[PDB]
């Protein structure tokens, strides 16, 4: 899976995302962030395999 | 077809013509309320049927699947794709957040979605022999 | 688009030329220089177009400041939004910003009106506003704020007969 | 008294390309070669998105300028001014007007079904109702609810006095339209039948609005054209050259098929941003001239009419207005 990792000015690693829970968290890891504006915004495409 | 793709196929079992159609692909776009109010989100499925994209759903078969997601009987057809997540109302507003031909969806009070507002209904009383003449400025 | 291999071995620089040392180097240092050439110039495309784009509000900005600033506008919603008087410029970064100044009528009232007038055989017509019957007279107003002046010779102008005309009012001039 | 016609586009088509499905197929090694070109199919994405929320606000700019959607009158004649076939039918079932319904069937083109090459067209926010809803609430503001409209609120006058106000703005006295109202009002109605015969039985009044969908489409076929060519492979169909090539011999001629596709892509996208920016000059100045003709009286030279500007109503049309 793909993590997203936030780094401290300390160096050390304090939060993550894992960016395939949720469709939020997929939004997170899109846009790097952890706070988003209100809106519409596009995100991986999908296949019905 | 025109594109000189392959549009159809004969069957070598001695039997008739079918067709061939590309799947079902397409973009996801995620509405939020802004993450300062709420953490729950809408997903729209754009040019699909939603009847297609929602038996795909329980058969495990999206590509991008999502860990823990479900689809609480609000599925919504629209004209822009298939929208899961916001349940459709009839009170219409001004448009928070655009989608498709003449829908909005807004959080008001979860998602809700409705159609577009234009503005206010007036009419003028028409006569002639009135004038309307101002009394008072700003 | 740095940090980004193109096919190559390596996407730094230095770190092809340690490992190698002769053509085998120049064939994949190639892959990189075409893949960071393209990405430079699609750069440089994409701000030509948006400069373009701001020549044309820079353009705009400099008539609004010509006619709405050293001046006073005619053009309907071209300065505010009501009847434009005014107007100033004040800096902002990378921008301008104006503050117009308009006249917003607001109260409004109910009147009877008419065409013209037939006093003595002759038509009547207003020169620079309306007929208003008020209630209790007959007087001419202008068009934009209420203000009820008594007819007067003055006032109107006498053109044509009392004949071809719909909905002359007979009244004291 | 004289009418005449002008056609100007506000709007054309969104589109949007799936960057994966039309450089590769179904082939999980052309997507993992892909992704050594890094961010290039994300600047593609948004790049396109761009486009299409922008002509979403070219309409918004022109249409919607009136914050108050006035009911139509159901007289229709004022005065002696015949002004139906601009208005609605109430017993009609379309919400469109009678010219507007010429326009609509002149201007033709070049429930849910996909095509194998990526590619997809998006509906635009306001459908054609809203749009004629719209410019129904202009007209009928125009003839009644007063002059007084925009810089100010409906102010109800008999419209025998706008005639003579804005005969007054030209350099005419009052008693010319009076005295002449008759004539004047005959010589209104017969020019917008003229208008109506020449709308319906011509060929070619609307060229501005066919050159915006006939260039939109010639760009798509291009790009779905170059599907069919190599650029120096064996082939340019994958998995017949995907097969018998061992593993890494056909990873060189990947490679050839993959950097030719990206230049057809990126050479259609910077083409729809030169021909985005040319529609936005055109937005803007109809968005000036449903401010300046319709809304107000205009004493620019050749900026609304032909002569000396009297009033402007504002039809519909496919992509475009017609004043
Ligand atoms: C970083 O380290 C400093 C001292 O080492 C500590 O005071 C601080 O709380 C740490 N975290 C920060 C600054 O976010
Ligand atoms: C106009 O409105 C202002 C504020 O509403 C008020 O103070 C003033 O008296 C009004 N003038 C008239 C003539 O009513
Ligand atoms: C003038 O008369 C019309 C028609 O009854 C009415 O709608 C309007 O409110 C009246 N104006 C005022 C100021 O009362
Ligand atoms: C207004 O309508 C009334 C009703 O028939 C009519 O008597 C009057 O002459 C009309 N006024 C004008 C100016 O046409
Ligand atoms: C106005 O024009 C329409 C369009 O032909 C016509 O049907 C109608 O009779 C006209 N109105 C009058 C009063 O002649
Ligand atoms: C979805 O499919 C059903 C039957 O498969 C069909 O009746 C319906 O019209 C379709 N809706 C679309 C394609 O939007």
């Amino acid at each position: 899976t793909t993590f997203m990792l936030k780094y401290d000015e300390n160096g050390t690693i304090t939060d993550a995302v894992d960016c395939s829970q949720n469709p939020l968290a997929e939004l997170k890891c899109s846009v790097k962030s952890f706070e988003i504006d209100k809106g519409i915004y596009q995100t991986s495409n999908f296949r019905v395999v | 077809d025109v594109s000189d793709f392959t549009d159809s196929v004969r069957d070598p079992k001695t039997s008739e013509i079918l067709d061939i159609s590309p799947c079902s692909f397409g973009g996801v776009s995620v509405i939020t309320p802004g993450t300062n109010a709420s953490s729950e989100v809408a997903v729209l499925y754009q040019d699909v049927n939603c009847t297609d994209v929602s038996t795909a759903i329980h058969a495990d078969q999206l590509t991008p699947a999502w860990r823990i997601y479900s689809t609480g009987n609000n599925v919504f057809q629209t004209q822009a794709g298939c929208l899961i997540g916001a349940e459709h109302v009839d009170t219409s507003y001004e448009c928070d957040i655009p989608i498709g031909a003449g829908i909005c969806a807004s959080y008001h009070t979860s998602i809700v979605a409705y159609t577009m507002s234009l503005g206010a209904d007036s009419s003028i009383a028409y006569s002639n022999n009135t004038i309307a003449i101002p009394t008072n400025f700003s | 688009q740095l940090s980004s291999n193109f096919g190559a071995i390596s996407s730094v620089l230095n770190d092809i030329l340690s490992r190698l040392d002769k053509v085998e180097a120049e064939v994949q240092i190639d892959r990189l220089i075409t893949g960071r050439l393209q990405s430079l110039q699609t750069y440089v495309t994409q701000q030509l177009i948006r400069a373009a784009e701001i020549r044309a509000s820079a353009n705009l900005a400099a008539t609004k400041m010509s006619e709405c600033v050293l001046g006073q506008s005619k053009r309907v919603d071209f300065c505010g939004k009501g009847y434009h008087l005014m107007s100033f410029p004040q800096a902002a970064p990378h921008g301008v910003v104006f503050l117009h100044v308009t006249y917003v009528p607001s109260q409004e009232r109910n009147f009877t009106t008419a065409p013209a007038i037939c006093h003595e055989g002759k038509a009547y017509f207003p020169r620079e506003g309306v007929f208003v019957f008020n209630g209790t007279s007959w007087f001419i107003t202008q068009r934009n704020f209420f203000s009820p002046q008594i007819i007067t010779t003055d006032n109107t102008f006498v053109s044509g007969n009392c004949d071809v005309v719909i909905g002359i009012i007979n009244n004291t001039v | 008294i004289s009418i005449t016609t002008e056609v100007m586009p506000v709007s054309m088509a969104k589109t949007s390309v799936d960057c994966n499905m039309y450089i590769c197929g179904d082939s999980t090694e052309c997507a993992n070669l892909l992704l050594q070109y890094g961010s290039f199919c994300t600047q593609l994405n948004r790049a396109l998105s761009g486009i299409a929320a922008e002509q979403d606000r070219n309409t918004r700019e022109v249409f919607a300028q009136v914050k108050q959607m006035y009911k139509t009158p159901t007289l229709k004649y004022f005065g002696g001014f015949n002004f139906s076939q601009i208005l609605p039918d109430p017993l009609k079932p379309t919400k469109r007007s009678f010219i507007e319904d010429l326009l609509f069937n002149k201007v033709t083109l070049a429930i849910c079904a996909q095509k194998f090459n990526g590619l997809t067209v998006l509906p635009p926010l306001l459908t054609d109702d809203m749009i004629a809803a719209y410019t129904a609430a202009l007209v009928s503001g125009t003839a009644t609810a007063g002059w007084t409209f925009g810089a100010g609120a409906a102010l109800q006058i008999p419209f025998a006095m706008q005639m003579a106000y804005r005969f007054n703005g030209i350099g005419v006295t009052q008693n010319v339209l009076y005295e002449n109202q008759k004539q004047i009002a005959n010589q209104f109605n017969k020019a917008i039948s003229q208008i109506q015969e020449s709308l319906t039985t011509t060929s070619t009044a609307l060229g501005k609005l066919q050159d915006v969908v006939n260039q939109n489409a010639q760009a798509l076929n291009t790009l779905v054209k170059q599907l069919s060519s190599n650029f120096g492979a064996i082939s340019s169909v994958l998995n017949d050259i995907l097969s018998r090539l061992d593993k890494v011999e056909a990873e060189v001629q990947i490679d050839r098929l993959i950097t030719g596709r990206l230049q057809s892509l990126q050479t259609y996208v910077t083409q729809q941003l030169i021909r985005a920016a040319e529609i936005r000059a055109s937005a803007n100045l109809a968005a000036t001239k449903m401010s300046e003709c319709v809304l107000g009286q205009s004493k620019r030279v050749d900026f609304c009419g032909k002569g000396y500007h009297l009033m402007s109503f504002p039809q519909a049309a496919p992509h475009g207005v017609v004043f």
